[PDB]
């Protein structure tokens, strides 16, 4: 899994080499952040559920057909409205365990890979989740570099969408 | 591999969970030790070759048959092959520092070794003694007194004795 | 690999054999019965993203465990692997179909599968139901009696339901 | 074993994909040029043992050594031109079974592979067999395209001894 | 590899001797047979071709389910292969009669070909009729009398009948 | 191991080829140098204790610090004296083995492979052993070609070391 100490170690062990300082100083950094990335962490996963609830809620604003249109792949059953919301609570999880972890490994691994076959598959617009994650972002509370840390992943997971 | 926080993580995400916050603190703390745990590394690498040397001639001076001629350590690229694994287990030891986690070290060195040994004819019960005295320097080294900020390093040094054992029995 | 005219030729070729009359006109109504093979390898692998995608559908609806956390379907990597299975399983035995003949299914697919899934931790018996589930679409798709020039398939039917089975059998 | 269907099959695995409308327009014309294929195959097959008896008496006749040189290498002797009868009726039965599969295939598996060497170490004379499948060709009593049929593979074979 | 100098080396080595007058002797008296060790190579090399071309008529003639349709011998590609196995250990042996020592022939070809035989179907049992036919003819024509200054090569040919042997008992 | 023979089934195998005339003449070629090559082999060897014993001499004499020096690496202790006796012993051994091979192979496999990773290691000087090798050149008391297979292996070394 991707992190800033996997990635230290997977460099010297690529060149066969023991750490340097060079990769001690990368988790120097990684140890400093970590006081924002887990405010931010524990924020979400403190407000995770009004913001899971929040988010879902502006998908279906910015879509309204998403609630009406017949078809598995909406959200106009009770069905489809679980697996909503269910989603937008596996991107925040996500986010939080980058936080954790210090970098997108997590959402790397557990999200992101494979994500464009599963939405073309099972016809999911990547659009949907795009909004889920602006609303995410614009209603987190966090300020600071804390804020900085929660934005740059769920940026990058709506990158990763897009 | 993992490291110790992403080992939390992919706990959690096969639950699928979010953290709870004995975690988020459990997390923390190891953040807090985070100097104690590099200035180990450091301070074990910046001694590596040392480390390696002298443990390797307490070795053959303890354990002669390894050099005479038939002996596993005999001719210079048998001694060679020998010193080389000695650092390559150390430096994956010191990985697995960084990292808070074993994996790196369990994945990439210790798993199937034994077998490696098994077919070469290479002695794995010596390699354990060459990987016993790496240790006791190697945490001499890391929680000497000397030159650093006073502190408790107990618990670390515990883990990292640890992880040479583990590597110990791996072969032995 | 071999098709139902190779493999005639091959059983001949071991015995030192020219072909008998009987195996001629064997061959002969095999080319006669073409156009419906083909119909029904282009009227399955026309709707194969559909057949994959209902069957997928279904297997996770019946078996949520799948998609669970902690679930061999869980994350988005492990899902686009089990839907490549499925789209691979199809059309291997659309190949199978095409060939008159298993062997390029049992060959390049099926031979050793069940290994792969053990050693994965995937359970074989869910992608048999997945296999299953997909017959019974394509079969009813190449069957379909509208918009196609009457007449019995019963017996290709029968030939496709036994590739489809066939590949369930080496999984489950 | 290469075939019309073996070869559409390879190709759509080959770049992981499904049989499309281009593969599929390849085995019907397989399946549309198998009636004059059959029709030369047996053909041949009902006039085998005639036409390898007449083969053979052409390679004699067109290399009358063959009949006289000491050296195990000819049919001067009994069991040589039993070897002799042999190897064309491997000839024949091979041009059948491309008739019958459509393609090559059988005589490159079950012939071709290895013929050079074959010929080499055995100090057979590929002229010999040319001259029998000449034969074999000015004397199958085929026409229209059930000859072109029999004479591609039977010229496919000449041109592999050449 | 090793040929028979080099593997008086690796025993003196492995008890870090130096060679004994008795080993020295043995060595010179080896040089001194070269002349006829070369001889023995050459005439067998240079009659490469019908020594396997012969053995293997004879092999066929005796063995004619080899070449019958179905056989493991029949259609081209697998008489090829075979004529190819004949000739590769012959090849062995000849460097083994160079070498004074075995184990290129068990390095490089013997070790494991009983098991590849086993796996592919082919009579390890009739290979090893083919390998003492070239056995036979090679000892012949390297021990001919004609065309060479008169001396005893007898010790040479057990040799080289002891090469050929332990071919034939590796694919039986 | 390296030797004009096994060189020869090297090259002759690579190829997949029978040996020829072109690899039986380098054979012989060996067995006509053995004549010399073994009368050094023999006189090294008798003479063994003394090249060695004066061998470590000439080298005390030229470093007298190692003599001296505190340190395992060095032969100021009976252990270290032990030592280096031991290595000499060693290369003289290699010497004689190459002789009797026919080439340099023994050296290579079971000396200079790993050679300077062992002498950086363990803090030995290449120095050390090239002056013991200058000694055993100059008094091994061989002459004509004797001279030049013995002189032959012993720079190797040194060129090795250097
Ligand atoms: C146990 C292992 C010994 C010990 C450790 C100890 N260290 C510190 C404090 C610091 N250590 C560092 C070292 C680094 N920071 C880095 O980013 C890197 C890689 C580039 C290294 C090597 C730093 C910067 C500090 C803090 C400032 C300082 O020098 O104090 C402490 C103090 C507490 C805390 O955790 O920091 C302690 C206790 N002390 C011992 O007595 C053991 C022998
Ligand atoms: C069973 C599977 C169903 C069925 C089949 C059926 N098909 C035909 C006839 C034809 N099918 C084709 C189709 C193709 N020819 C091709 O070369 C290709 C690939 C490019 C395809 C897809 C053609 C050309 C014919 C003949 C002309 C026609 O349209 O009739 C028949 C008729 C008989 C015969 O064998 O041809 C039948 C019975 N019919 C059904 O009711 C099943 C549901
Ligand atoms: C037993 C195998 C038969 C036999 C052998 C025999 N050979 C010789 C002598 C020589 N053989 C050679 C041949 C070569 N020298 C080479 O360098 C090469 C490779 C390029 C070859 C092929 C030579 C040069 C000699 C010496 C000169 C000569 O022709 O005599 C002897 C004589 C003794 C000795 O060892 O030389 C013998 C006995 N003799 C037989 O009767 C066996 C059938
Ligand atoms: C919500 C924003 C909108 C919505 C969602 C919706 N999603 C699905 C189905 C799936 N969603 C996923 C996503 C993931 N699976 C993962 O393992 C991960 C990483 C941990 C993610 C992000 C997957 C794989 C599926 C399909 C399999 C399954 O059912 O789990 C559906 C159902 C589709 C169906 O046809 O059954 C729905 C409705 N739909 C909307 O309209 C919202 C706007
Ligand atoms: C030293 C204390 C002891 C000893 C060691 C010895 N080891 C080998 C050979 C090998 N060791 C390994 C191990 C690894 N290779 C790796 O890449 C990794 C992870 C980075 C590990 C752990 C391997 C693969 C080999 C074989 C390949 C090689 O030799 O390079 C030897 C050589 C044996 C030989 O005959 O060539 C030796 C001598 N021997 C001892 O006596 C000590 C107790
Ligand atoms: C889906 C219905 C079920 C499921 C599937 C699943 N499969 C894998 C992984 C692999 N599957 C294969 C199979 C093949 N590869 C081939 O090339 C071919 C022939 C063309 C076949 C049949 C292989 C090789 C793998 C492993 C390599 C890879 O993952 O790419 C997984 C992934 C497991 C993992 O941990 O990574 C999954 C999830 N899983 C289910 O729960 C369904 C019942
Ligand atoms: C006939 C045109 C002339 C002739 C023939 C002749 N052939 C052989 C021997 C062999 N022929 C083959 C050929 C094949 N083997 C195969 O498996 C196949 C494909 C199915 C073919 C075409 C082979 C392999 C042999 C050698 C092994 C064997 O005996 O089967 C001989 C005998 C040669 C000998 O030395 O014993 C002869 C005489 N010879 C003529 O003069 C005719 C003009
Ligand atoms: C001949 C007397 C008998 C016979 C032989 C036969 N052998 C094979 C196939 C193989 N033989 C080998 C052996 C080697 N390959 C090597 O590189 C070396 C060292 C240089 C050796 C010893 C191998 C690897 C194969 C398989 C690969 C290949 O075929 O190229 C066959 C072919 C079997 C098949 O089905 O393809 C045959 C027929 N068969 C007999 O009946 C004789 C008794
Ligand atoms: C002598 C010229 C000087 C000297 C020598 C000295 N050497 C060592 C230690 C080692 N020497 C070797 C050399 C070899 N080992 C081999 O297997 C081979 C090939 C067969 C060779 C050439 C090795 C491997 C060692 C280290 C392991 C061991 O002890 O065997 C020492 C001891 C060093 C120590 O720290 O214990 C010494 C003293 N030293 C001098 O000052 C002389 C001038």
């Amino acid at each position: 899994m991707k992190t800033p100490i996997t990635e230290a170690i997977a460099a010297a062990d690529t060149q066969g080499r023991f750490l340097s300082n060079t990769e001690l100083q990368a988790v120097d950094g990684r140890f400093k952040r970590a006081v924002a990335s887990m405010e931010a962490a524990r924020a979400l996963t403190n407000n995770a559920q009004s913001l899971i609830d929040g988010a879902a809620q502006a998908v279906y604003q910015k879509f309204p057909y998403t609630t009406t249109m017949q078809g598995s792949q909406y959200a106009s059953t009770p069905e489809g409205k679980a697996k909503c919301a269910r989603d937008i609570g596996y991107y925040l999880r996500m986010i939080t365990y980058c936080l954790v972890a210090g970098g997108t490994g997590p959402m790397d691994e557990y999200l992101i890979a494979g994500l464009s076959e599963i939405n073309s598959t099972f016809d999911l617009s990547p659009s949907w989740y795009i909004e889920a994650l602006k609303y995410i972002k614009a209603n987190h509370g966090l300020t600071g570099q804390a804020a900085v840390e929660a934005n740059a992943y769920i940026d990058y997971a709506i990158n990763a969408l897009s | 591999m993992l490291d110790a926080f992403a080992k939390v993580v992919a706990q959690a995400d096969a639950r699928g969970e979010f953290l709870t916050n004995a975690q988020f603190d459990a997390l923390s703390n190891l953040v807090k030790e985070g100097n104690k745990r590099l200035d180990a590394v450091n301070r074990i690498t910046s001694n590596a070759s040392t480390i390696v040397a002298n443990a390797a001639r307490a070795l053959f001076a303890e354990q002669p048959q390894l050099i005479q001629p038939g002996g596993n350590a005999y001719t210079n690229r048998r001694m060679a092959a020998c010193l080389r694994d000695m650092e390559i287990i150390l430096r994956y030891v010191t990985y697995a520092i960084l990292a808070g986690d074993s994996s790196v070290l369990d994945d990439r060195c210790l798993n199937g070794l034994r077998e490696t040994y098994q077919a070469l004819g290479t002695p794995g019960s010596s390699v354990a003694v060459a990987i016993q005295k790496m240790k006791d320097a190697a945490i001499a080294i890391a929680n000497d007194p000397n030159g650093i900020t006073p502190g408790d390093c107990s618990a670390l040094m515990s883990e990292i004795a640890g992880y040479f054992d583990r590597a110990a029995a791996a072969v032995a």
